[PDB]
């Protein structure tokens, strides 16, 4: 129903994830943790590092355990080495309870720490098929849901706006954080949230490929995702066709490619010459599916200047990549995601919360008749 | 900006 302890409890960076506050030892330390649905280790830092402002002191803690193992973690970008342990963790902002997990800590990192993102850990909520060292290690929300009675699940709501913010709802909806109805799309595999795209739209237009290159080699939706990524090919027909789209105005190819960014006179932007984006998604139901459409103003992500002066400047922020279909920030931006585990399945709704104009507004409706999708998974 | 397993 209402979780009025939990609504606004995240905040980040434009391009640098979102995180939440958490506490972990005894005393309590309070340490910033950024929310990583594409992972499953809980990690902090626990040593000295220049883009650390504050990090977790294990001899300071009377309730720590060590596993006496170490745990390297490698990142689509980014990675870190530490030591595995356990200790009492809790979340301020969220729901009332203390619990015990494993947290490894962070003693080396390289390109993984972004200087001045504010936040000084990760907190995993993927599955433990995807845990290092490996799927024995239990991740952070599942010894959440057995040491409480939390329901197992949680919702998402990332909102744009270089402050950003947002809430984690733990054990349950927040029926204010959206509007109309939600539409739950089946898990296909437990390990990275994966599912299934059946079809893509530029305004209104059929992209028109076979719906497996949609999810070569895979779809996840990552919070720890900046850009909306896309296969090889996929990426290039997109492309394409929101090019043709605002054809009405042309930009340099390092644009599109997320290199150069581009300008306009301060609240000059001209949205409306830019497409609207729909991903169909496979549904619960047998031949059916629902899809849900995001603005210019979700995958044009806002940045300083290219002379750093006073002017609106944006980078597209759909880019391409070669470990499947990533539905990052851009996507998750315009919805509040709900990550039904218990019932494997992930839902979404328009995010009462999502930037727009008055004139367009991001949209998730159904149902739509669509054969032959058990197909579109790739193998 | 980032990429996270």
């Amino acid at each position: 129903g209402s979780f009025v302890e939990m609504v606004d409890n995240l905040r980040g960076k434009s391009g640098q994830g979102y995180y939440v506050e958490m506490t972990v030892g005894s005393p309590p330390q309070t340490l910033n943790i950024l929310v990583d649905t594409g992972s499953s280790n809980f990690a902090v830092g626990a040593a000295p590092h220049p883009f650390l402002h504050r990090y977790y002191q294990r001899q300071l803690s009377s309730t720590y355990r060590d596993l006496r193992k170490g745990v390297y973690v490698p990142y689509t970008q980014g990675k870190w080495e530490g030591e595995l342990g356990t200790d009492l963790v809790s979340i301020p902002h969220g729901p009332n309870v203390t619990v015990r997990a494993n947290i490894a800590a962070i003693t080396e990192s390289d390109k993984f720490f972004i200087n001045g993102s504010n936040w000084e850990g990760i907190l995993g909520l993927a599955y433990a098929e995807i845990a290092r060292p490996d799927d024995s290690l239990e991740p952070f929300f599942d010894s959440l849901v057995k040491q409480t009675h939390v329901p197992n699940l949680f919702s998402l709501q990332l909102c744009g706006a270089a402050s950003v913010g947002g809430s984690m709802i733990i054990g349950g909806i927040d029926h204010s954080l959206y509007t109309g109805s939600l539409w739950y799309t089946p898990i296909r595999r437990e390990w990275y949230y994966e599912v299934i795209i059946v079809r893509v739209e530029i305004n209104g237009q059929d992209l028109k490929m076979d719906c497996k290159e949609y999810n070569y080699d895979k779809s996840i939706v990552d919070s720890g995702t900046t850009n909306l990524r896309l296969p090889k090919k996929v990426f290039e027909a997109a492309v394409k066709s929101i090019k043709a789209a605002s054809s009405t105005e042309k930009f340099p190819d390092g644009f599109w490619l997320g290199e150069q960014l581009v300008c306009w006179q301060a609240g000059t932007t001209p949205w409306n010459i830019f497409p609207v984006i729909s991903l169909y998604l496979m549904g619960e139901v047998t031949n059916q599916s629902f899809r849900i459409t995001i603005l210019p103003q979700q995958y044009l992500r806002p940045v300083e200047d290219v002379a750093t002066s006073q002017d609106d400047c944006y980078k597209f922020a759909i880019s391409q990549s070669s470990t499947g279909t990533v539905m990052g920030a851009v996507i998750m931006e315009g919805f509040y995601v709900v990550f039904d585990r218990a019932r494997k399945r992930i839902g979404f709704a328009v995010s009462a919360c999502h930037v727009h104009d008055e004139f367009r507004t991001a949209a998730v409706e159904g149902p739509f008749v669509t054969l032959d999708m058990e197909d579109c998974g790739y193998n | 900006e980032v990429n996270x397993a």
